[PDB]
């Protein structure tokens, strides 16, 4: 705390304030910051079904390798995690293991949607924008930035209509009807 | 002088009567190539049920996660035998019915 | 799937051979014909009630399919989707019509 | 349906460049298995790697038609829609009435004023598999393109000797009983390409006693296409030619619908390489 | 600080954008007034958002058309299809609601093409 | 291609031969011309230009 | 017709200088780097 | 195998994979200790002697 002294540091070796042991390397405030989580529980509820997918493929794999069940039951997990998004291919079955990871259920969410889908400029300002109210998908409105978007439902994020934001694109490209409300 | 490509091939009768028993042959041998119009161990069925249990848990969780738009498992063809009782009987619990049937029928019985 | 409300049973179960889920669903006046239509298929799923298998797949549609009805008196078939169209399907007698309305 | 079609072919062909990348594993996973199989030493390349086998433990349960057929190949029977170039004249009319009787499932479809764009957004809405457009030279039919509708390949073709079911004489009607298909010594890698983008335009599962059978023939490259009909006496079979006879050359198959032209190509012909006259299916 | 609205017709090829702000009364098309569009024969086609619904709704707006693609009748569907659309936006926007919805009724009944084009064709039979 | 023939018997005679510019591009002769005696129709592997000149070796 | 029958010729004619020019280039190879492998393995055992 | 259920499981694949690949792999890298600290491993090995 003071920038220890040589005998001091050969002292106490093991004295850190900041960083121990259990935080593992502070990655539930990294990956949270990376994807602009906003409330603190969400990386360790999504850790929660990361480890419950992880147990699974695990007790799965400790099957013999021809039997049946074991492979329709890791096809079943894997084109269930393609189909929501979380994984990014269902090639290989250790993608259970290795690939499966909060970062990529964070990537999953609606503000990362949003931003790869280049309908913000950023994931703080699409956390801001369906803060604000602007997105809907399909006919109904998200509000919260939580919403796990789904490869089906990825097809429906857009702007709700008489947005601002939806009016100053069109006007952008001149393109604004004003018969419909934008 | 060189030339590009081979020509076009000329249609003799030569060519028409190989063809024609190339399918001859096929055609009595029967060989077309069409389109095709589509217990176990205590501890192994114990580990088994081990896992059926932890996938409907973790399949119960995702679709609650992913806010019920999934896609659904594909179909099992099972078999369900249901007694001869009344419909009075498979109801629930109120001061009066809707049906007095059996629930199987005179063909059933 | 049909529910007989007389002996308490379920007596046809009707699937897509796609497995999409169905988020709305039209019947027939004379129940010959049972439809359904999804959120993310963009067709319209026909069984016979009677023999149990699929008629036909109505496709036409480029949004989900999201309100089916059966015209009570001349059977036609009015399906709308999110591709702000409504739709109208002669689907009996030789006909396979359809109409679309913007 | 437009953005939803758009990231499925983005999505795809994500899923194809990933498998072709990493398919090394595929083989060093099949090299493991093989000497796990037979007690044989390892190769220092997977002998020294750790993550390689503690991924074995997972991707050892693991383990015919081609992507973009497979998802329906023997489900759903085609539907086909065969157009013509754009104001034809009256044989290539009547060429493309007998190709819609070749294939069934296949309606004919009147073109003029028809953009190509639109016509594909229309079919593939609509929900056909196969388009068919036939190109003429005054009179005779010149060429014809095959279209696959879910975002799948073009294979065009040069027709060459043709004649007609029209211009032979008046003998009859056709079948148009589900036929059998001959398929004869495509024996390349694109030989397969073509056999099945050629034979997933019939009806699947033909009668073992169907009496219609038409052959796809490769001769060095030029598939004669006959159609034929057939009773089994008591010696032989006697083969009766129905319908119209043709050669189609294969000058490109591409990967994406008719509408684009930036598709990108699997095999177009290289006509003045060096060694253009000596291979075949080059 | 002046209320304008912009609206799009279009017809085969043809577009025409028409805006329409608080003016005097003055309808233009491609510069030239609105009594001055050819084929002269379809100059009632033009007219009829106007006659529909009575000059008294135009009297106190000012609407003008750029006209670009198609052929003469395209450009002239296109043309009637931004007067009436753009007179209904303009009384959704800054005039009441119950004049919106009566000019809807209006050019509704006489025919819905003055409000929506027929957009994706064809079908396969 | 203009004038290395004179007519069209000749070029019928000489159809399909592999003629290619002094730039290398190379080119096959496709059809004797209809209305001019001696020109034909050739196709080559990429734009040639005016200032070029095609080639049929033969011995 | 001339197109085919020269183009035909010429093809069989490469495919035998092909073959003529590996086979000789193999039996060199194989039966006289068998007598340099020999002399080296009697030359290292000098 | 195809009836050896879970922990034999994957240690007898463990094993024949260190085995088969010891002979062409590097003996610095074929068998890699678990980090284990130093009076927690020499302890181990005490308690495991004795």
């Amino acid at each position: 705390v003071r920038k220890l002294k040589h005998h001091e540091q050969k002292l106490l070796k093991k004295v850190d304030f900041l960083e121990w042991k259990q935080d593992q390397g502070h990655r539930d405030t990294q990956v949270m910051r990376t994807y602009h989580i906003q409330n603190r529980e969400d990386y360790h509820k999504y850790n929660r079904i990361c480890g419950d997918i992880r147990r699974l493929a695990n007790k799965l794999s400790l099957l013999p390798p021809t039997d049946p069940f074991r492979r329709k039951h890791e096809q079943l997990l894997l084109d269930k995690l393609y189909a929501m998004g979380v994984l990014t291919t269902k090639s290989k079955i250790s993608d259970l293991e290795n690939k499966v990871t909060v970062s990529a259920i964070c990537r999953r969410r609606l503000p990362v949607i949003m931003h790869r889908l280049k309908m913000a400029e950023t994931i703080q300002d699409a956390v801001k924008f369906i803060e604000q109210g602007h997105v809907r998908v399909g006919p109904n409105l998200i509000n919260d930035p939580a919403y796990l978007v789904t490869r089906n439902m990825e097809d429906y994020v857009t702007w709700v209509d008489n947005s601002k934001i939806k009016k100053t694109l069109l006007r952008y490209r001149n393109q604004i009807d004003d018969f419909d409300f934008s | 002088f060189d030339r590009t490509a081979k020509p076009v091939p000329v249609i003799t009768s030569e060519v028409t009567e190989s063809l024609e028993d190339m399918i001859r042959r096929r055609i009595q041998d029967s060989n077309f190539d069409d389109l095709q119009r589509r217990a176990l161990s205590e501890e192994l069925q114990k580990a088994h049920s081990e896992i059926s249990e932890l996938y409907a848990n973790l399949v119960y969780k995702l679709d609650v996660l992913s806010s019920v738009h999934f896609v659904p498992k594909p179909a099992s063809t099972s078999l369900e035998i249901r007694v001869e009782t009344p419909t009075i009987s498979m109801e629930d619990a109120q001061p009066l019915y809707m049906s007095n049937a059996s629930s199987l029928a005179p063909q059933e019985i | 799937r049909a529910w007989d409300l007389i002996r308490y049973r379920n007596f046809r179960t009707f699937t897509g051979t796609e497995r999409i889920q169905f988020n709305c669903l039209a019947v027939d006046p004379s129940g010959e014909v049972v439809c359904a239509g999804s959120l993310d298929n963009f067709d319209i799923h026909v069984w016979s009630v009677q023999t149990g298998q699929l008629l036909d797949a109505l496709s036409g549609h480029e949004g989900p399919v999201s309100c089916l009805s059966f015209s009570q008196e001349n059977s036609v078939l009015a399906s709308a989707s999110w591709d702000k169209t409504i739709r109208i399907w002669s689907i009996f007698g030789r006909s396979q019509q359809v109409e679309p309305i913007e | 349906m437009l953005r939803r079609q758009a990231r499925e072919r983005r999505e795809y062909l994500y899923r194809k460049a990933q498998e072709l990348q990493d398919s090394q594993l595929q083989q060093k996973r099949q090299i493991i298995k093989q000497a796990l199989a037979q007690g044989k030493p390892l190769p220092k390349e997977l002998a020294e790697d750790e993550s390689l086998q503690k991924d074995f433990r997972y991707d050892q349960s693991l383990k015919q038609v081609d992507d973009e057929y497979a998802a329906t190949s023997g489900i759903m029977d085609p539907r086909i829609i065969v157009t013509t170039s754009r104001d034809p004249s009256t044989r290539l009319s009547q060429f493309a009435k007998e190709i819609k009787l070749l294939f069934p499932n296949a309606v004919r479809l009147n073109r003029g004023n028809y953009v190509m764009p639109n016509l594909v957004d229309a079919c593939k809405k609509s929900g056909t598999t196969d388009l068919v457009v036939l190109h003429e030279h005054r009179g005779v039919p010149t060429s014809l393109t095959i279209s696959h509708f879910p975002h799948g390949p073009t294979a065009q073709f040069s027709l060459h000797n043709v004649v007609m079911r029209h211009d032979i004489i008046n003998a009859g009607n056709q079948s148009e009983v589900n036929p059998h298909l001959i398929f004869d010594n495509f024996t390349t890698a694109l030989g397969k390409r073509v056999v099945c983008i050629l034979k997933h335009l019939f009806n699947a599962g033909p009668k073992k006693d169907s009496e219609r059978v038409i052959t796809f023939a490769n001769r060095g490259d030029f598939i004669s296409v006959r159609q034929h009909v057939y009773v089994r006496t008591r010696e032989g079979v006697e083969i009766a030619e129905v319908g119209p006879r043709f050669e189609m050359r294969l000058f490109e198959l591409r990967l994406g619908t008719l509408e684009n032209k930036d598709a990108d190509v699997e095999w177009q012909l290289r006509r003045f390489i060096r060694t253009a006259n000596k291979k075949d299916y080059l | 600080a002046v209320p304008s609205v912009q609206t799009f017709g279009k017809k085969k090829s043809a577009t025409a954008v028409a805006h329409v702000k608080a003016g005097k009364g003055l309808i233009k098309v491609n510069g030239s007034p609105i009594t001055l569009v050819e084929p002269e024969i379809l100059r009632f086609k033009v007219y009829e958002p106007l006659l529909l619904v009575g000059l008294d709704k135009f009297s106190n707006i000012d609407i003008r058309v750029r006209v670009t693609g198609g052929g003469h009748v395209s450009q002239v569907y296109a043309i009637r299809q931004a007067i009436a659309k753009g007179l209904v936006a303009y009384h959704q926007k800054y005039v009441d609601e119950q004049s919106k919805n009566e000019l809807k009724k209006a050019f509704t009944s006489y025919d819905r093409t003055l409000l929506i084009a027929d957009s994706r064709r064809p079908e396969p039979k | 291609i203009k004038d290395m023939f004179s007519s069209a018997m000749e070029v019928a005679r000489f159809e399909g031969a592999q003629i290619k510019t002094v730039s290398g591009i190379r080119g096959e002769i496709k059809r004797a011309l209809s209305k001019p005696e001696g020109h034909y129709r050739a196709a080559f592997e990429d734009k040639i230009l005016m200032s070029d000149i095609v080639i049929l070796r033969s011995w | 017709f001339e197109a085919r029958q020269r183009i035909e010729e010429k093809n069989k004619e490469s495919s035998d200088y092909h073959a003529k020019m590996a086979h000789i280039v193999n039996t060199i190879n194989t039966e006289e780097g068998a007598e340099k492998n020999k002399y080296e393995r009697e030359r290292k055992l000098r | 195998d195809d009836q050896v259920i879970g922990k034999a499981r994957s240690r007898t694949l463990e094993m024949r994979l260190n085995r088969l690949s010891r002979v062409n792999g590097h003996q610095d890298k074929i068998n890699k200790l678990e980090k284990v600290p130093m009076h927690i491993r020499r302890g181990m090995i005490d308690k495991h002697v004795k």
